[PDB]
């Protein structure tokens, strides 16, 4: 009378992440109200497009400084979610937990200097295939954006994802001397009284930017 | 509800299964990135 | 861009804000919940501005100087005698700091409102703008202003033993006076509770 | 070194006096943050004058700061007896260089 | 009254170490940057260490580099200047000052002043 | 796309500025609820352990997650490997009670003992940082066995507050280098 089953072989096993939940013990618990308080984040990437954080640049500084010299590249920092320039951004902090992304990355330049401290910026991407241009004019042929200083004091320029695939790693392997994905390149195109000012760099999440396949491999 | 995977019924209910949630009398960070500006502020540079 | 705010029978204005920023909602949630018992009432006497001196901001600051003020600091009047007459509080927060120098100095300050924040360290500061904050940039501005409801994990808390709040002051880019800019910038804060409810009142001295 | 004050001066009772505080070679701004200290003999020296300008609320309105032909200038006016002392001048120069001057004797005739 | 107090001079062995101590009262010790200088007999102040609140941001003399290390500990409401390496030139009187005033919220105050801590370095 | 800056009003721009297109956004994987519902290790204690969230170590990460916010709500589940009966008690009550088997005590399974335990906190939400060392109310209980061998937690139901600073690892050199898995 007893319905027969089949105890299959290599099921039931504990897997961590598995869609199963537990058998309760202790039932009728009733939590203190949790209507409407504040601050409220049910996806991280909504936290990471809302809330730009700053770049970090040579000795740990948020800010790139207006360069006199004739190389006019402020900085040159690889494309990749691992890069040092990266590294203290809420973005690269979700990224290390995370095998695969896609999608937008925008970065935000805030001018600092003195009212009377006027300058003009490019910012250009350098796909990968090819050295970083060195020069403004050498980059001027790839995907760029130039901006002048004024009463708007940030600029916002959408970095965007161009690959073969369509998903691309956020961890650089040892293998890969030059990066994948390309560079991204900030040069000076010129500057009024402006020598010794701050340039503050914040990133951020596009519109489609997406993470995908969680991993821990410690941080 | 993530992880859940399932689509038969939970054999316990739900008032033993998770604690249950009383009511008194949203989404903070989705309401901001959705209300984001986009888009040129002034005219048309290039 | 006139900006004039009034708490109480006190009043604020500046002439070069960038807005209010509302931090983590735009009103306030439940005060009367049933942890109180209905005993509760509202304190509007208390809803004024209190001026604090902040720091000084000169061109020896460099990055990551970092100055923090626990809200619920040594107030001289109305919030202060609810606090020692009170068990319990419960208030949100109206904060402006002002860092008046000269439209020819340049640098820049971010102004914070951080939950629960005792100490931090230079990395968490490059993402310190995940909490309510502002810029005051000479070129631009010298006021920011921040509103923040209250937020704890009791609906009431002890004001003497737990400052949910903390207002933090760091320079982003480090100050430059050049010729025509001033020597150094006084940081100032102007703050003002709002919603300010008291429960369980104390005996006497 | 590189701070140059006058090694002593003379003010007679009630009279005005000016003690100066320059650079070997430059000058001094609000930059340079100048401060000026007054000291008696087994004393710590006590703060007259902050931000070239500024005096604390204790220090009497006698003392004044200004900053003029590139250097540094503590005024005393109507000098009393209590006057007679050395006064220093502190400079701010790079983080970790905070300059002293050799100090001025300021003697009540 | 906001005071502080220096500890632990005296006459010392040159090639020697020794820790200075800053003992202030009448303040919050955690709000307030502290500066040690010092002072030779006949001679003008010289400014050694400084350090911030939190002691995040560390400066000292050229002259004085490495030689020297300046630390607090705010529970103790204490200052501390721990000289190695001590040379002749080194004989002075030592004050910790607490940089701070009403309207004044930097390091270029130097407000209060301790009585000091003779230190006679010689053979 | 030129802005204020000095606000905290979100500025997001699009590829659409020079001429691209904005593409689909499929963001499950970055789900609060989802991304913590997934046991994590903590060193065991040998024979009782408090169940505090805290416990799981910064680095991993369900507990790097976790610490991005200031406050949290969920349900627990436990995976524990241990020797005799493991006996659960809610947070307020005496550790003697741990003795007594009254209370929810799971006998000696064989691999493990899985246990869905609801949140019992006298506060709304925990916080995974206060400004009064966290206090003492900020558990889920604990649990006590002959001997604890590997204790696993998960959170249900996880619900979180306020963002906090998020902090990945800072390289030396140009960029972070990982052997990342390829065929041999």
């Amino acid at each position: 009378g007893i319905f027969p089953v089949a105890c299959s072989d290599g099921y039931g096993g504990l897997v961590t992440t598995d869609p199963k939940t537990a058998d309760p013990v202790y039932g009728k618990v009733f939590n203190p109200p949790r209507n409407l308080l504040p601050g409220r984040f049910t996806n991280l990437l909504d936290v990471a497009e809302a809330c730009p954080t700053f770049l970090r640049f040579d000795s740990d500084v948020p800010y790139v400084t207006t360069k006199t010299d004739s190389d006019r590249k402020l900085v040159q920092f690889d494309l990749s979610l691992a890069a040092k320039h990266m590294s203290n951004t809420f973005l690269a902090g979700l990224a290390q937990y995370y095998t695969q992304y896609s999608g937008t990355i925008n970065l935000h330049f805030m001018f600092t200097g003195p009212t009377d401290a006027k300058a003009r910026y490019m910012v250009a991407y350098a796909p990968p295939g090819m050295e970083p241009p060195t020069t403004p004019e050498a980059a001027a042929h790839c995907i760029h954006a130039e901006w002048d200083t004024g009463l708007n004091s940030k600029f916002t320029f959408s970095i965007p994802y161009l690959s073969a695939a369509d998903y691309a790693y956020t961890a650089s392997d040892v293998a890969e001397t030059t990066n994948v994905q390309g560079w991204v390149c900030l040069f000076q195109i010129t500057h009024g009284k402006a020598d010794g000012d701050a340039l503050v760099v914040l990133a951020s999440a596009g519109k489609d930017f997406d993470l995908r396949l969680p991993v821990d491999a410690r941080a | 509800s993530g992880n859940t995977g399932s689509i038969i019924n939970n054999y316990y209910m739900q008032q033993y299964q998770n604690s249950m949630d009383t009511q008194l009398g949203n989404d903070w960070f989705s309401k901001l990135a959705n209300t984001a500006f986009s888009g040129l502020f002034g005219a048309l540079l290039a | 861009r006139i900006l004039t705010t009034r708490n109480g029978h006190t009043t604020s204005t500046t002439q070069s804000s960038v807005g209010v920023t509302y931090g983590y909602a735009t009103a306030e949630d439940f005060v009367s919940g049933p942890n109180t018992s209905g005993l509760e009432t509202r304190v509007v006497q208390a809803e004024r501005f209190f001026k604090t001196h902040l720091f000084d901001w000169g061109t020896n600051d460099s990055f990551g100087r970092c100055h923090l003020l626990e809200l619920p600091t040594d107030h001289k009047g109305v919030y202060g005698s609810l606090t020692d007459s009170y068990a319990y509080m419960r208030n949100g927060w109206d904060v402006e700091v002002t860092a008046v120098g000269n439209q020819f100095n340049g640098g820049c300050l971010l102004v914070a409102m951080v939950p629960e924040l005792c100490s931090i360290t230079k990395r968490e500061l490059y993402q310190l703008t995940l909490f309510p904050h502002q810029f005051i940039n000479p070129r631009t501005n010298m006021t920011a202003h921040i509103t923040v409801p209250y937020l704890g994990v009791n609906r009431y808390d002890q004001y003497k033993v737990h400052k949910p709040w903390t207002l933090v002051v760091t320079v982003v880019a480090p100050l430059t006076v050049k010729n025509e800019g001033a020597p150094q910038i006084k940081v100032y804060a102007n703050i003002a509770p709002t919603n300010v409810y008291v429960a369980g009142e104390l005996p006497s001295k | 070194q590189t701070v140059i004050q006058e090694p002593a001066m003379s003010v007679s009772l009630g009279g005005t006096v000016t003690l100066t505080c320059g650079f070997i070679s430059g000058s001094v701004t609000g930059t340079n943050y100048p401060s000026w200290f007054q000291q008696t003999p087994g004393q710590p020296p006590r703060l007259l004058i902050y931000y070239a300008n500024s005096r604390p609320t204790e220090v009497p309105s006698r003392f004044s700061g200004a900053i003029s032909g590139n250097k540094a200038a503590l005024t005393i006016t109507g000098a009393q007896a209590e006057d007679e002392a050395d006064y220093f001048c502190c400079l701010y120069k790079t983080n970790n260089n905070i300059l002293f001057g050799g100090g001025t004797h300021l003697t009540v005739l | 009254e906001e005071k502080v107090v220096e500890s632990g001079g005296g006459l010392v062995q040159p090639g020697g170490s020794l820790r200075l101590s800053c003992v202030g009262s009448g303040f919050n010790f955690k709000n307030y940057e502290i500066n040690w200088v010092r002072q030779a007999p006949g001679k003008a102040l010289e400014w050694l260490a400084y350090i911030t609140q939190t002691s995040d941001f560390i400066y000292y003399a050229d002259s004085v580099k490495g030689r020297f290390t300046i630390s607090r500990d705010n529970s103790r409401n204490t200052a501390y200047l721990q000289m190695n390496n001590l040379r002749t030139e080194d004989t002075a009187r030592y004050f910790c000052t607490r940089a701070g005033l009403t309207g004044c919220k930097s390091r270029h105050c130097m407000y209060v002043w301790g009585p000091g801590a003779e230190v006679v370095v010689s053979s | 796309t030129t802005s204020a800056g000095e606000s905290a009003d979100p500025v997001t721009t699009t590829v659409e500025n020079y001429g691209g297109e904005t593409q689909a956004q499929r963001r499950q994987h970055t789900d609060v609820t989802f991304i913590l519902d997934r046991f994590v290790k903590v060193k065991p204690q040998e024979e009782i352990n408090v169940l505090d969230l805290m416990q799981i170590p910064a680095h991993t990460l369900v507990g790097a997650l976790l610490r991005t916010a200031t406050y949290y709500f969920s349900d627990l589940e436990l995976a524990v490997k241990h020797e005799g009966d493991l006996t659960w008690v809610p947070n307020g009550a005496p550790e003697a009670a741990l003795d007594n088997t009254t209370n929810p005590t799971a006998y000696h399974k064989e691999p493990l003992t899985r246990l869905a335990l609801p949140y019992t906190a006298p506060h709304r939400v925990l916080a995974t940082v206060y400004n009064g060392t966290l206090p003492t109310s900020f558990n889920y209980g604990a649990i006590k066995a002959t001997r604890v061998t590997e204790l696993l937690y998960r959170m249900k139901r996880a619900e979180t507050y306020c963002p906090r600073p998020l902090l990945a690892i800072q390289p030396s050199t140009a960029r972070h280098k990982q052997k990342i898995v390829a065929p041999v």
